RNA sequence: CGUGCGAAUCGGUCGUCCGACCUGGGUAUAGGGGCGAAAGACUAAUCGAACCAUCUAGUAGCUGGUUCCCUCCAAAGUUUCC
RNA sequence: UUGGUAAGCAGAACUGGCGCUGCGGGAUGAACCGAACGCCGGGUUAAGGCGCCCGAUGCCGACGCUCAUCAGACCCCAGAAAAGGUGUUGGUUGAUAUAGACAGCAGGAUGGUGGCCAUGGAAGUCGGAAUCCGCUAAGGAGUGUGUAACAACUCACCUGCCG
RNA sequence: AUGACUCUCUUAAGGUAGCCAAAUGCCUCGUCAUCUAAUUAGUGACGCGCAUGAAUGGAUGAACGAGAUUCCCACUGUCCCUACCUACUAUCCAGCGAAACCACAGCCAAGGGAACGGGCUUGGCGGAAUCAGCGGGGAAAGAAGACCCUGUUGAGCUUGACU
RNA sequence: UGUGGCGGCCAAGCGUUCAUAGCGACGUCGCUUUUUGAUCCUUCGAUGUCGGCUCUUCCUAUCAUUGUGAAGCAGAAUUCACCAAGCGUUGGAUUGUUCACCCACUAAUAGGGAACGUGAGCUGGGUUUAGACCGUCGUGAGACAGGUUAGUUUUACCCUACUGAUGAUGUGUUGUUGCCAUGGUAAUCCUGCUCAGUACGAGAGGAACCGCAGGUUCAGACAUUUGGUGUAUGUGCUUGGCUGAGGAGCCAAUGGGGCGAAGCUACCAUCUGUGGGAUUAUGACUGAACGCCUCUAAGUCAGAAUCCCGCCCAGGCGGAACGAUA
């Protein structure tokens, strides 16, 4: 006998197997296609979650009733020292699938990338790649090397690069710096290959991968939150108040037979951390971090077309649980995974772009800076000043 | 076309009129465009089109359903532009099924959403939000 | 609480509270018997007939059980009268 | 073989089982098919089998039938018909043909007559029983479509090409 | 339509005041009126009353009620739809440390079978030892079914059973 | 499997005519076990026995939507059939309901199984113990598918199952980056403008695509802004007591009360939700069988909420390529 009234159901059967992520930096399940036409680049980053603020902006979308009209969208600071190259890795095709064939390293190798080797770094003698490097200015080192970059110019299809972050550069309290793969897509793999050995020990900026306006999908693990109940965790019905037992559960597991219970039906256990690929987010703006010159130091990052005054995104009294953002920035419109402090791989998109909330150009009219801890009412602390007069400090 | 709203009157409401009919209290039976789902009680926001009860009144219209349409809002609702507006009541008038009104003028303010949705209100209007 | 603290407790909310009120001591009523503002209530954790010993190992066309091996033969549920 | 729509239902005649009974076979199991048993060596068998699971066709085994976008594969046994087919395949009866059939592709398809009884009309065409000849190579007192009556257009039956 | 009136069979008389779809009316969610947007509900009349009716008591009524029932103003996490906080456990450690229960045990399909198997048959399959939870399955535990039937087994009650 | 439920064959006639668009008298072949019956095979040293609360899966005999054929289809609509069970199928009044009937919204408010799914999941409101009152029966103890009032819902710490958390196995010890066998699976429906007061229609009425802009239903996140919490016991007030008294505060099982950072958090705040292949109905190109035709017999085309791979989630008693190696 059957349900009387109809429903939908609770929660997504595909993303079931509801336990702590193997990892805690977002693996990239899926790179792009690549067309030997077009010229070569990488293609995903790394950045940390440094924030949230508004904007403001005057939209163009002719028929909507927000057509030249002053909306305020939401936003996230994403902060990103530019990557370090190491090395290059190549790869096969075959019918069991994609084996990878051949692994090389720069001479160079830095020390918080030295750290990426180590369960302690505090004991041991910092061996790693010692007797490796030796090959790179003898001249029995050149040779079997670049029998090798021969090698991989022959039989290799599939071309990747590896590069370390920057965390001599940010305001964490950790000093191990990411290796992550990444994936190099363009001509017949000798260009492929002509591009990135010149690049080994270089810097790769974010002008480079990312641009304006573009739609990038954002690859990280969820804030976490603790062995949870089922009303929590899976979002039913509580229960009438009258109940001898409880009343935050499922009141029926299963029916008498197929005398078993079904991995269908909602249960205890972890809520959150587990890893997640959201898509389609927008870049409003790629900042500038502070360079000096000419005795000054210059830091308008936040510095708006239509206001021009001295700011950085930073706001009063700094972000908060995090630090100061001094390094360049990427501003997603929308919201996130993760914590603060917490490591978002990037990527461009599988899914070739045209509709018109795509091609969307963007210009801004305000960026805040009001202290998020609190409740804020001023926008620069010189400002301040200059509404509140004098002291009894002065 | 309409943006919409964070909505508060749900079944069994009393909102208070602003018309000339003889009518104070409307009282909301269901909510015209809605369809379902399990357990949830049907709303209505500024701007929506309500069916209504009088409750009490000129004797003649007690006793029957008329189409009402809902004007001030005691829940907050966001506009696109950033801000969050607010009334001091509940107020609605006695609407014929097309969308014209059986008043003559308006006690009060109008929301502009809900002056902006409907033809034949906004030029009734006290003041427009 | 419900393998409890309790073989009927404890908690918040509750009914009465100068009158057929509410309790200590001494005393009369004893089992087809007592007592009952009357539910078959109460009569030492037992009540539409209390407890202790005997007659007693009370009787059962009905349940349950019924202890070492090999050798040989091997049935009946149908007929009258209760 | 009696009651009951029927029941793995109630009830009786003859013989043989099961209960008390294991053994080959029917994947599976009281009753179905083979055979009834002290402990074992050779031999041949019953009923059933012979791709692998699994002993045995790993035969130059015979002649036919059948395609399934839900095929078929064994006594009791465990899935079912009235009604239909221009799939293909055997069979039975009787007509159309070198005197020129069967396609197809062409030319005719009449008057007395609008045949009489009914009905507001029955020109052949709801309807009723009756149902003829002058002409011929051939044209029926009529095969259907169509109208208030028709009109108007087919087909019964014959002709040229074709073999 | 309706029946003031008239007869006719019957018993010890044959229901007189009042009072109803009730704490009492089978048909039944009786039907006109009232309260709701909508009412097997509540209340106001109608009596045909299966089986209303006068100290076996009838009809009424101020006060009263931890008694049964309906609707309006107040107020609320009872609901739309759930959030967060605090106290004590639960959790982890040292010291002390019991119970119920237990053929043998413990992954599924379908098949037959005392007709709903964890063990049999055919398939799917099977990788030490374990910490927190849950309440599908063990036709879970708990008590020689309290219902029904039998027994030539009893008791408590009652009269025209027998003595 | 009689009664119930569902469906076929034959065709007198209904249909202005015309048996078959849409129906189906006399008759007759069946299917189902969501109706009650039949019978008693299993359970009497016990399978907890009415309906609602909550949750999942299956069927389909298709109520919506997708894809098509027929109408007595001019357009709007309405009716019969096909593949199709992808995704939904709601809020209220009287009643204990299973059933029934009315209000309103709607793409639509199709039907069923799962021990008549589901009490060591709840509720006990009904039935079906012991108290009490009537209305029929009996001289009576007593009796009512005649009605009423009040009447205690026990256990989990063992096995499994399911959810999560440590670990096990191999390549010499150990660490870095990765591939993917097999499992899991996701998105859905609807207005407005525009076409257009156009096609069609003698009137009344009244369509469609491509292109815009929003919306529901479901899913996965998030806390800049509104909203909720508040024992930072953070800082204003304030009542009763208490240290002789002012300044400094304490007890009243958080004293009350006012505004409140951080963190948690809500369609009560904002953010995101997607690509190709083979083919079902069906409609078709060449073309026989069968001198003519013919979607079919051999050959060739288009084709869809279905199906399957991917996008996404987890990663095997499955490998790989690289550095240090006491």
């Amino acid at each position: 006998s059957h349900r009387k009234f109809s429903a939908p159901r609770h929660g997504s059967l595909g993303f079931l197997p509801r336990k702590r992520s193997s990892r805690h930096r977002g693996k990239v399940k899926s790179f792009p296609k690549d067309d030997p036409s077009k010229p070569v680049h990488l293609t995903a980053f790394l950045g940390y979650k440094a924030g949230m603020t508004h904007i403001v902006r005057e939209v163009d979308r002719p028929g909507s009733k927000v057509n030249k009209k002053e909306v305020v969208e939401a936003v996230t600071i994403v902060e990103t020292p530019p990557m370090v190259v190491v090395g290059i890795v190549g790869y096969v095709e075959t019918p069991r699938g994609l084996r990878t064939f051949k692994t090389v390293f720069a001479e160079h190798i830095s020390d918080e990338c030295k750290r990426r080797f180590y369960k302690n770094w505090h004991k041991s003698k910092k061996k790693a790649f010692t007797k490796y490097c030796k090959k790179w200015q003898d001249d029995a080192g050149k040779r079997q090397l670049d029998k090798d970059f021969s090698s991989m110019k022959k039989y290799c299809q599939v071309i990747r690069v590896l590069a370390h972050t920057q965390m001599r550069l940010l305001p964490l309290r950790q000093k191990k710096a990411h290796l992550m793969e990444i994936q190099v897509n363009g001509g017949t793999v000798a260009e492929k290959l002509d591009w990135a050995r010149e690049r080994l020990e270089q810097q790769v900026p974010v002008s480079q991968v990312f641009g304006q306006d573009e739609m990038i999908d954002v690859i990280g693990v969820t804030k976490g939150k603790g062995y949870k109940g089922v009303t929590s965790r899976w979002h039913t019905k509580k229960l009438p108040r009258k109940t001898h037992r409880g009343l935050r559960k499922v009141a029926c597991i299963g029916a008498w037979h197929p005398a078993r219970v079904a991995f269908s039906v909602a249960r205890a256990g972890q809520k959150g951390y587990h890893h997640r690929t959201e898509i389609n987010k927008k870049i409003y703006k790629i900042g500038q971090g502070y360079l000096i010159k000419d005795g000054k130091l210059i830091k308008n990052n936040a510095s708006t077309d239509y206001d021009l005054s001295d700011k950085s995104i930073n706001p009063l009294g700094g972000f908060v649980h995090y630090g100061e953002v001094t390094n360049d920035f990427v501003m997603l419109k929308g919201c996130v995974v993760g914590t603060k402090k917490r490591v978002l791989t990037l990527r461009k998109s599988l899914l070739v772009q045209t509709k018109r909330r795509a091609l969307e150009k963007i210009d801004l009219k305000f960026i805040d800076t009001t202290s998020k801890f609190g409740h804020g009412r001023f926008q620069t602390v010189e400002e301040k000043k200059a509404f509140m007069g004098p002291l009894k400090k002065d | 076309a309409k943006f919409r709203i964070s909505l508060g009157l749900p079944v069994g409401a009393v909102i208070n009129c602003a018309d000339n009919t003889g009518a104070k209290n409307l009282y909301i039976i269901s909510v015209k465009g809605i369809k379902g789902r399990l357990n949830r009680l049907p709303a209505a926001g500024v701007g929506d089109m309500v069916m209504a009860t009088v409750k009490k009144g000129k004797p003649e219209l007690r006793k029957k359903v008329h189409p009402a349409v809902v004007i001030r809002q005691r829940k907050s609702y966001r506009r696109k532009d950033g801000v969050f507006l607010y009334f001091e009541d509940n107020a609605g008038v006695i609407v014929n099924n097309k969308g014209e009104m059986k008043g003559s003028a308006i006690t009060g303010p109008v929301a502009k959403e809900c002056a902006d949705l409907w033809p034949r209100i906004a030029s009734n209007a006290g003041s427009i939000a």
